[PDB]
């Protein structure tokens, strides 16, 4: 009863998995509303919580479980299939049950990920202005070899206005926009010079609490595809640096139009993991 | 600057992008004349904020909370403003990606504190 | 269902730059409220339209005539009508024709 | 300091006046908000009031004075010039100070005009449905030799909908539509099978209280041009019947397009009074 979401063959993650590279031994931190660790299609092996009275391995919202399942839903006979199903998945709870998080909470999560040897940080979240503490946290993670990925934002387009949010707008972070099953830009996908790559973000079917599945839209859904793609590359070529993995993802992306709207284009993990 | 003249407005919060069939979540009325009136719970603060926009309601989104982040899932919520704004007819709307983003961007602005 | 409305009378045919002559607010919820001078009668007349504001023009005075000078005046209604969003307008050839067609309807008695 | 409104040469009233026919001895009743009789450019020689509390020789609105000036504004060295400046002008107050009038009030005014030997009735007013007493009053006036003229209405056009109001819609009344200085139909001019003739009704400059002048738009401004034109014909050919005068005005009108929108066309009093 396993369903393959359209995004896994669209980014050509199925081709890399067919080679035998599934993210094994790669540590991916999902900085979000936590993850329902008891979900039969997910395997959470650690993490931390920077939210009040919530454990890292629970998700009272659902967003974090959905994002995690796009990266890591298990290759079995149930539910869905993640981009990198064999990754070492870590739940870093930085957003509360209502989805809200503070800059200091995000900073605490990024620093945890850097100190605990994470290979990839996924941040399906955004703020309008950023901070010196937040810039410092993402710059240090990337300088210390972490591939840092974030949702570009869901602020759409208005003339030539740059609508990329933070942390995606920082140069040390991969800003991920959203395309649909036809590789067409989702109208809500943020635009600007920092838009780096696109990934599926419309009608993304993934894991959801409690022990179920849901279809969601957002650059939040696009971002874990690129996080998972980074893990596939690293499971095949573990000695590549974070900038080398990042440059493979942007260099081999399928051109879809103007970089203002699409960045380098839709990621192609088959070409990126060559 | 600040605007002058009377105001008679209806503010709503709707589920969606601003389509006419979109479900109303909440609505209120506001009158700004000799005194601040309407069903708005804080009429004087709501009128004061309105007049301060100088006829440009996009200025209600100019003070977002600088310390908050939101999950980037798209489930649109729209704020609307219709009526007379300082003697001028207005039909204004703003769509937020989700309710977290609305809350953070509006940052307890008196106009949408209803 | 509940209502939260703004009614205006404007000089012209309903252009956005048209001069506002008068405006009022009306709320129909637990009680009839707003800056409207007769809220109870206006809510009762509002609910009687059953969501169709053109029914406010259904009872014109059958005994009145007006001078045939053209100076258009437009009535507007915006907000929530029985839980549903509305943006309605109606133009009359002059204020005499408006007054005769609306025939003391409580909604535009402000 | 006398100004000739564009309407006087457009309907060719200046040509008939040049022949020496100016409406002398012709009685024209203006059924309206009254007439400011004290206006230096108007000579009101009689009338009646059917508005309680108001005198016929006063106009607290302005509409009646404007309409009267298009008919009968004096040929002197001040203000404007009427179509028929030598007419015997009668103020029949049927509309109050606010412009409002009742069908019974209009009926009282039409009957007064019929009994007091008026040659022409002008009614720059309209209602949507008319009355049986109103139909009877205008049928009797026309049967008894009165030329009965009315504004067609200002309800514009909508597909093939007939938008002509009452009393203009009655067969015994001349329904007058409005054209501009370019002889183009004014967008507000009512349409339908009863539309008989057109006359200037856009940017019509005429007398206005107190002792002043104003520019107005409407079939109200068009109708007095045809009333005045009827008076010119009767001052030149006094033994013509009301139907003959009426038939001369529609038979010699300048064709401007489809009768639904223009009737027989723009009146030409030079050709009608030949
Ligand atoms: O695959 C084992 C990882 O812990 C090594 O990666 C370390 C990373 O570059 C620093 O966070
Ligand atoms: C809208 As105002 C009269 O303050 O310019
Ligand atoms: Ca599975
Ligand atoms: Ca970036
Ligand atoms: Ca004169
Ligand atoms: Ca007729
Ligand atoms: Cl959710
Ligand atoms: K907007
Ligand atoms: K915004
Ligand atoms: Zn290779
Ligand atoms: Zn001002």
């Amino acid at each position: 009863a396993q369903t393959v979401p359209y995004g896994i063959p669209l980014i050509k993650a199925d081709k890399v998995q067919a080679q035998g590279f599934k993210g094994a031994n790669v540590k991916v931190a999902v900085l979000d509303t936590g993850i329902q660790a008891s979900h039969p299609d997910l395997n959470v092996v650690g993490g931390a919580s920077f939210v009040a009275g919530e454990a890292y391995n629970t998700d009272g919202n659902g967003h974090g479980t959905h994002v995690a399942g796009t990266v890591a839903a298990l290759d079995n006979t149930t539910g869905v299939l993640g981009v990198a199903p064999s990754v070492s998945l870590y739940a870093v709870k930085v957003l509360n049950s209502s989805g809200s998080g503070s800059y200091s909470g995000i900073v605490s999560g990024i620093e945890w990920a850097t100190t605990n040897g994470m290979d990839v940080i996924n941040m399906s979240l955004g703020g309008a202005s950023g901070s010196t503490a937040m810039k410092q946290a993402v710059d240090n993670a990337y300088a210390r070899g972490v591939v840092v990925v974030a949702a570009a934002g869901n602020s759409g387009s208005s003339g030539n206005t740059n609508t990329i949010g933070y942390p995606a707008k920082y140069d040390s972070v991969i800003a991920v926009g959203a395309v649909d099953s036809n590789s067409n830009r989702a109208s809500f996908s943020s635009v600007g010079a920092e838009l780096e790559v696109m990934a599926p973000g419309a009608g993304v079917y993934s894991t959801y609490p409690t022990n179920t599945y849901a279809t969601l839209n957002g650059t939040s859904m696009a971002s874990p595809h690129v996080a998972g793609a980074a893990a596939l590359i690293l499971s095949k070529h573990p000695n590549l640096s974070a900038s080398q993995v990042r440059n493979r993802l942007s260099s081999t992306a399928t051109y879809l139009g103007s970089s203002f709207y699409y960045g380098k284009g839709l990621i192609n993990v088959e070409a990126a993991a060559q | 600057g600040s605007a002058h003249g009377p105001s008679a407005m209806v503010f709503t919060v709707i589920q969606g992008s601003g389509e006419p069939t979109d479900t109303v979540l909440r609505a209120t009325t506001l009158s700004c004349a000799y005194t601040a009136e309407g069903t708005h719970p804080a009429p004087r603060a709501a009128c004061d904020a309105l007049n301060a926009t100088d006829g440009e309601l996009n200025r209600l989104l100019a003070a977002p909370d600088p310390s908050l982040v939101c999950p980037m899932y798209f489930d649109p919520v729209t704020v609307t403003a219709d009526g007379v704004l300082n003697g001028r007819r207005v039909a204004w709307k703003h769509t937020f990606s989700n309710t977290c983003v609305m809350s953070a961007n509006l940052n307890s602005n008196p106009v949408y504190a209803f």
